[PDB]
């Protein structure tokens, strides 16, 4: 009956961790492809189950406004590429999880947080240095076969998966634009029909 | 099992943090009002782990670790207490990771040797004997205390004592059996004097003559009791054997020397002494040679000592002592005569005495030597480091957890000296990889900088023993699955 | 952590620290695999130090070898980019918050 | 939200688990008090449509269910008494902590193994080889055990056997009807060949049609208005009276003004007919199926060739005789209660589609768990073979294939913990022939007994039992 | 103490589960040490590797309890190794037992079934003890390698070859009829466990010292009376006199070597000296066992039968100063079969677990001299054993198939703890360990230094035969016992 609303802002850091890791390492088990995935069920009528992290994160509500934030930028950013929301959610909560400690050290968070942006550029730097790409896939009809195996390995659809990527490369050619290299809403390789 | 294993680590770990912050020269003293009116005020962690109630076997374990430490070395007696304390709460990150006990305990004994390794090979060494390295390595612990002003009268003395016998024990390494100790109430601290041989300091009083050349030592344990039959008896064996002094020790009954015994013991005038201690009879026999027999049957010709001069002179003016020397194997424990009125110069300089003592036959079990003030602590918890990203395997992340716990030594340090620990700490390990070994605190100049100002030095045998100590005890708790009662 | 050898002292810390989060990936991506998070992650971290190779990571579909060129397992540059760039904006950004206030108090 | 889901799954296979096997325990249909009074049966199919289901990974593997009951055969049952055993089995590993992927990876290819082996052991019928009947009968019976249609079991073959020949193409299941009355015994199964729907006219309507051509209705000051659609709606049924049909289904409701005019010209209004009928006579005869009448004059017509209305057993015993095709055979009964009407048209709905698998795919195993015990050897074989932690995924496996017999031997209320594991240790060397068998309560020679099960449901429902337990395990959070 | 028809063997049954999973973690060489306390007041404490020390300081009321830690004692008594082996493996029967009870199983088919699945697994083992080569054409490296097997997790993994050499000596020329008393170990404080070397002696010399002659030939050795000496005073006097012509009566021997158990003070000490005689008081069991038998120093309350001719018989006996200490070597004996084992350790939980464990070394070693066969370590006995009880369940019908498969689950369970021990991953080890052995035969095993399979004879790490049968036959019999109650007044 003495309960108290401060939130000074070591421990409001320490709430806010604790939220990330809450929105995070739990989706964590959906990373990798025989991620564990995540049966989405609706609170009214509707239930689903889908294993791309961001369609989880999108479905599902988030109380805490760090995670409201996190969860809205990452919806930005699947509108942006739409790959890679599961890393950087994961990624968010380990970089969080183990600043904690940290923290607890005393540091202040601003040193964290610039040393965070140093150790970035770093491996931003790196990574351009170790790439080994190659730049020939623009008539690469039969390497785009084996580039999207990966994307479609999680399951059985690997019977007929090569026609699929015959249709993909058709598409990505008859759209095929050396200027602009873009897709529109119109153009929208969408329509679902139920049986076959 | 982990249910078990967790109480033992918060055990462990508390009962280190409850000395964690008296490490230093800047030591916070404690005060804990945990008894029936104990006053407890100082700073030695030692006293502090022995006096603190022990109720978990893991505390025990840690009192333990302070004991044994101090045994073997007699200094780091904290530092041991914290790098266990700090290793254990690592590993507490691994335990809840996952990794079962067995594969921390194996990358900890590899930890240790290869930091054993590394800490004696960079280290500086010293070759000759060198006694000028030995007087200042005291300085650096005899001075800046009461017993400050008499390091010049203590430290030379001790070391003429250790160039007197080189003693060939433990790899030639002059161990706690130079020339037997004595010491007297009274007088003052310049009446310090080295012996060589037995010397008794219990109070003789013989109106007669007490002075032989070839003076015949016996031990008859012995005494006179209340029933004859057993009480002349030893008179016509000393007569025979004509035996001058024999100390009278009163294991039987409190009448040692009745009225009758003392005036059949006064017609040779023999030599009485009383109230020996239990653990330097045995010293003492060693030291004359003769046998600790309580029989006069057993009493023979063969039971006779070995000696040139005892003579009760008030050495001192009135300090009355026996001076035997020429025995059979003397040399019990390092002879420093505590003369002083006043208290402190007595316990303080007994404690200083045993400190030196304990550093330069420190020194000589190994002749290396390294730059304390976090030094040695920073270079294994980079150099572990490296191994571990070096060394491969699963077990390379405990190795790396084992490197990082032992930063706390410095970090405490300079905690202790006000400065902000983290910073200083860091700082002090990039001017360490960047730099040289001797990279340590300047606690009491307030600031960080190399070792040559400071120069503190602590032989190397401490550091390791404290450092091997604490790998063991760990590893044995970690190896620890169940407590079980009800024998 | 090479980087954190010649490093000043927070952002050292904050780029050990980094390191620590960076393997995050592999642990979880075994994990999924089913198995070992740790004993795996650390194996391949020694291959990849000891060659070269950049290309050694955890094959989590159990296939032969740790080298995904065989395997065609393949990123662009500019997902990994953007993603990364974002986590550490994202760990930025959180830290500079320090208090939610709310109107409306009900204390 | 793993355990949860895992408790509700087996709790879901658990409710049905008793109704396994032609000895299953009954059931009770409750619900409020309002029309709660007591409803009964024992086949478990019907019970998981009447239940309310919470737990969304429940409600998959209803749906899973459903799906195994609409497909062919009925073998809901132990799909999902062997889902749940996979389950339970699931979380009993996952109890000693093995990842869930591991275990998926060696129900796979434990699955794939129990597949190959039930392809192995399967024999051919000789009702499509030599024409034996005995196979035959042996099919119908078990598909209509926990049942009492014995009597006239022989219309039932007969219907099944008359099948392959005349009444499928290429297994067709729509030509088929069934319909009945209450009151009556066992000895009530006839061959018709329509509905049971009577004149309205009266008694001076002739019985027999010249030629039926059969389509839908469209229809049923503002007095003018009114007059003016009369007027109208006269036209059409005049533009009717030269059709010349005599049969023609009236969807919307038709009052007796139009209903002489209709009778006066030869066209048969058929009161809103159920479009079960209108369905069967639009496969067989060939009337067509449309929204208004109007445009089709004289093209757009239906297509039929006889059809008379009779009184038989002083009910309306209406017989379409003459129809195009002679595919048309439908099953007359007169039962007793509401019950029997459902029983029997499921009964005779799987038993007929078991038929025609059994027609398209002649290849069959034999059942009472002998085939469940050798995908189980089988399996437990592959899983002694290699290493790895899925060694325990295969051999629990086994475990649940060796407890779905062993609820059917529960359920029969004889032992179950020795005639069990004395078929498995037979199974060794009293191979695949032998078998379980409930009229004596003893392990015997299964083939000799004749009682064998179409080799097609059985590997749907290992397929499917499969499959659901694999979807649900990969389920871990919400 | 009534209890109910279910509630008391329910609790029993648990009781020695839980006394099972007491010992679990301390088996393999990788056993998870465990302190033993008598809190009282000021309880030492002591930590130990071994088990069966452990069940020799468990206080427990269970009576299931109380006959697991009986078969236990005896266990330890007649071979001194694999008690915990025993002990785990009973726990693990009696939970298979208790599941299968869970799934209404008459105890008594249970029974039936576990007593011809334990013939299976014994016959099994006869089967695969291959006979090497070292008992019969003197292979030194079998016995390296049993002798390994029970000194592991220990602390004489340097010397160890100085006791495989005594065992290969023992096995030579001391296997005279499976000799016990040979095994001696005497041992002090401060040094390392580096201090292993040869003697036939007691660590005691002449209590008159150094003036004694050392080296006497003739030594006629027995147990006197009462200490020596020259109405209280009168009877005194006359019983000193009398003792007095008792000696003179038997002075006339000449004897050199004797043993006084009562104490002796000074006065006899002196009349020993003048009469040349050495005294023992309170000398070891197995001592004076050893001086009857090696030397033939028989034990004796008094000595007036002994008069001319009935006096022990020795070669030669001498006490001298080695090391400083008491290193009393009795040179000379008529046969040389009591080789002390003499060491110099650091702490006092030495002098018991260096003596138990070469106990148990020369126990399993007489074992292998009487049965030269033997299986391979490191579990691979175990699974084969499984192997061929789950063959046999596969091929029996009836219920008591259902036992016999969790007769083998149990027996697969001991190399799963084994491995728990050390760290690794037990399910995957041991599962394919199972799969292998089930085509890849008996030459296969666990290796622990590496955490992988292996070729376990190429290891030649190997454990006799003997002892691993009669660990399985205790081991059923007691789970066997403990099944067989149902309810009594048993537990409160
Ligand atoms: N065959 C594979 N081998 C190894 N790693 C893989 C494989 N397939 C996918 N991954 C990993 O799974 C992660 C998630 O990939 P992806 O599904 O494209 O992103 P998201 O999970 O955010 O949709 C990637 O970081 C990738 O490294
Ligand atoms: N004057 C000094 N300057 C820098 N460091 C010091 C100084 N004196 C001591 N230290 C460091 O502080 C530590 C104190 O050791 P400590 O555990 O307090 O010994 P004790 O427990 O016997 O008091 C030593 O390891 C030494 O390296
Ligand atoms: N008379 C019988 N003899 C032996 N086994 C039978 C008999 N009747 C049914 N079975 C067995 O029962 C199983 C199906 O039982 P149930 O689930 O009640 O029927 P359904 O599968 O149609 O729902 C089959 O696998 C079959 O082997
Ligand atoms: N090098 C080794 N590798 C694998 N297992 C070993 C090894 N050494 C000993 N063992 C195991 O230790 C067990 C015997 O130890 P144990 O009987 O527990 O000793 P004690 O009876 O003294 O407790 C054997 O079952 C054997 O499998």
């Amino acid at each position: 009956q003495d309960r108290k609303s401060r939130l000074m802002g070591l421990e409001a850091l320490k709430s806010h961790i604790m939220a990330a890791k809450a929105v995070a390492n739990t989706m964590r088990t959906s990373l990798g492809p025989n991620g564990l995935d995540k049966m989405m069920v609706d609170k009214d009528g509707d239930v689903t189950v889908t294993n791309d992290g961001a369609t989880i994160l999108s479905m599902m509500d988030v109380d805490h406004q760090i995670a409201k934030l996190m969860v809205e930028l990452s919806k930005s950013q699947d509108d942006e590429i739409g790959d890679g929301t599961t890393g950087v959610v994961v990624l968010a909560g380990a970089l969080l999880e183990e600043a904690e400690q940290l923290l607890d050290r005393g540091i202040h968070p601003i040193r964290i947080a610039d040393g965070y942006e140093q150790a970035a550029r770093v491996a931003i730097e790196h990574l351009d240095k170790i790439s080994d790409s190659v730049l020939v896939d623009i008539k690469d009809t039969e390497p785009l076969i084996q580039t999207a195996k990966t994307t479609l390995g999680s399951k059985v659809v690997n019977s007929c998966h090569r026609q699929m990527a015959e249709i993909a490369v058709n598409a990505v050619l008859t759209v095929a634009d050396m200027e602009r290299r873009d897709v529109d809403f119109e153009l929208i390789k969408v329509e679902g029909k139920v049986g076959g | 099992p982990a249910q078990i294993r967790f109480s033992n680590i918060s055990a462990a770990k508390a009962v280190a943090d409850a000395i964690r912050t008296s490490l230093g020269p800047k030591g916070m003293d404690k005060m804990i009002q945990d008894g029936k009116g104990d006053v407890t005020i100082t700073n030695d962690g030692a006293t502090i782990l022995k006096q603190m109630q022990v109720l978990h076997p893991a505390a025990r374990m840690l009192v333990e670790l302070s004991k044994a430490q101090d045994i073997e070395a007699g200094d780091g007696t904290t530092s041991v207490v914290i790098i266990a304390g700090s290793l254990l709460d690592s590993c507490t990150k691994l335990l809840q990771k996952g990794i079962h006990p067995t594969i921390i305990s194996e990358s900890f004994q590899k930890a240790l040797e290869k930091g054993i390794e590394i800490l004696t090979d960079m280290s500086r060494p010293v070759e000759l004997s060198d006694r000028e390295t030995l007087l200042n390595s005291a300085t650096t612990s005899l001075n800046s205390k009461v017993v400050s002003q008499y390091s010049s009268l203590l430290s030379p003395m001790s070391v003429n004592a250790v160039m007197k016998v080189i003693d060939p024990a433990t790899a030639t390494s002059v161990d706690l059996r130079d020339i037997k100790i004595v010491k007297k109430l009274g007088g003052t601290i310049d009446d310090c004097e080295l012996v060589e041989g037995l010397v008794l300091t219990q109070k003789v009083s013989n109106s007669g003559i007490t002075r032989v050349e070839k003076a015949k030592i016996g031990l008859i344990q012995f005494c006179l009791s209340a029933p004859r039959a057993y009480i002349l008896n030893l008179v016509k064996q000393i007569k025979k054997t004509g035996c001058n002094v024999l100390l009278i020790q009163k294991s039987i009954l409190r009448d040692a020397l009745s009225d009758l015994a003392l005036h059949f013991l006064n017609k040779m005038k023999i030599m009485v002494i009383k109230d020996i201690e239990r653990e330097d009879i045995e010293f003492i026999c060693k030291t004359i040679g003769t046998k600790p027999v309580a029989h006069i049957d057993q009493f023979t010709a063969d039971m006779l000592g070995s000696a040139e001069l005892a003579e009760e002179v008030n050495l001192n003016g009135s300090g009355k002592l026996l001076k035997i020397t020429g025995c059979a194997s003397p040399g019990k424990t390092v002879t420093i005569v505590v003369r002083g009125s006043n208290k402190l110069v007595i316990e303080e300089a007994e404690r200083s005495i045993h400190d030196a003592l304990c550093v330069i036959r420190c020194l000589v079990k190994k002749r290396a030597l390294i730059a304390g003030g976090g030094a040695p602590e920073i270079e294994l918890a980079l150099r572990l480091t490296e191994y571990s990203r070096t060394l491969s395997g699963m077990e390379s992340y405990c190795v790396r957890a084992f490197a990082d716990a032992m930063e706390v030594i410095p970090s405490t340090l300079a905690e202790n000296a006000g400065l902000n620990p983290i910073s200083t700490v860091t700082e002090l390990r990039n001017r360490h990889a960047q730099g040289e070994k001797t990279a340590g605190i300047n606690v009491r100049k307030g600031g960080i900088s190399n070792i040559l100002e400071e120069l503190v030095v602590q032989p190397l045998l401490v550091s390791v023993s404290a450092l091997t100590l604490a790998t063991e005890t760990v590893r044995s708790i970690l190896k620890i699955d169940d407590v079980v009662n009800t024998r | 952590s090479q980087e954190a050898d010649k490093c000043p002292t927070l952002e050292q810390y904050a780029m050990r620290a980094f390191a620590d989060a960076l393997e995050v990936i592999p642990m979880a991506l075994s994990e999924n695999s089913g198995m070992n998070p740790i004993q795996t992650m650390t194996e391949v971290r020694a291959r990849q130090v000891k060659e070269m190779n950049p290309a050694l990571g955890i094959d989590c579909l159990h296939k032969g070898t740790n080298d995904m060129k065989q395997q065609h397992v393949i990123e662009t540059l500019i997902g990994k980019k953007q993603q990364i760039s974002l986590a550490t904006q994202m760990v930025r950004m959180i830290l500079k918050i320090d208090d939610i206030r709310k109107p409306g108090e009900s204390e | 939200a793993r355990l949860t889901s895992f408790i509700g799954a087996i709790a879901i296979g658990d409710l049905v688990k008793s109704t396994l096997g032609p000895k299953g325990m009954d059931k009770i249909l409750l619900s409020s008090g309002r029309d709660a009074s007591l409803m009964v049966t024992n086949d478990g199919a019907t019970i998981l449509k009447n239940i309310g289901v919470d737990n969304p990974a429940a409600k998959v593997l209803v749906d899973m269910s459903r799906v195994q009951d609409d497909e062919v055969g009925d073998g809901t049952t132990s799909v999902t008494v062997l889902a749940a055993e996979l389950l339970r089995e699931a979380e009993s590993l996952i109890a000693k902590k093995i990842h869930p992927q591991t275990i998926i990876a060696g129900w796979r290819e434990a699955t794939k193994a129990a597949r190959e082996a039930l392809l192995s052991s399967a024999v051919d019928h000789g009702s499509d080889e030599v024409k034996f009947r005995q196979d035959l009968m042996n099919i119908a019976g078990t598909t209509l055990s926990s049942k009492l249609l014995t009597h006239h079991k022989d219309h039932f073959t007969k219907l099944a056997v008359e099948a392959v020949l005349r009444l499928k193409g290429s297994g067709n299941l729509e030509a088929i009807h069934i319909i009945k009355k209450l009151g009556g015994s066992l000895a009530d199964s006839y061959l018709d060949e329509g509905f049971l729907l009577d004149k309205k006219i009266g008694v001076n309507q002739p019985k027999r049609i010249e030629n039926a051509k059969i389509l839908i209705a469209n229809t049923g000051k503002v007095a003018e208005i009114e007059h003016a659609e009369k007027e109208k709606m006269k036209e059409k049924v005049e533009r009717i009276l030269k059709h010349g049909i005599n049969c023609f289904i009236n969807r919307q409701l038709i009052y007796n003004y139009p209903e002489q005019l209709f009778g006066a010209a030869g066209v048969m209004a058929i009161e809103h007919a159920d479009f079960a009928g209108v369905e069967r006579l639009a496969l067989v005869t060939g009337g067509e199926i449309a929204s208004t009448f109007d445009h089709p004059e004289l093209v757009k017509l239906g297509s039929c060739k006889l059809i008379e209305e009779v009184m038989i057993g002083e009910d309306k015993l209406i017989h379409f005789s003459g129809v195009a095709l002679g595919e048309a055979c439908t099953i007359v009964l007169r039962g007793a209660t509401q019950q029997i009407l459902d029983e029997a048209e499921r009964s005779l709905h799987d038993a007929l589609c078991v038929l025609a698998q059994t027609v398209k795919d002649s290849r069959t195993v034999y059942g009472g768990g002998c085939s469940e015990m050798l995908m189980a050897h089988a399996v437990t074989q592959l899983a002694n073979r290699t290493p790895g932690k899925e060694a325990v995924a295969m051999e629990s496996y086994a475990k649940a294939l060796r407890m779905l017999p062993t609820i059917i031997a529960d359920n029969a209320g004889y032992d179950s913990a020795d005639l069990v594991a004395q078929l498995r240790a037979a199974h060794s060397e009293g191979n695949t022939t032998a078998g379980l068998d409930m009229r004596e309560g003893t392990i015997g020679d299964m083939a000799i007994l004749g009682i064998t099960e179409s080799f097609q449901v059985k590997r749907q429902v290992l397929l499917s039992a499969a499959e659901a337990a694999e979807v649900i395990l990969r389920v871990d959070n919400i």
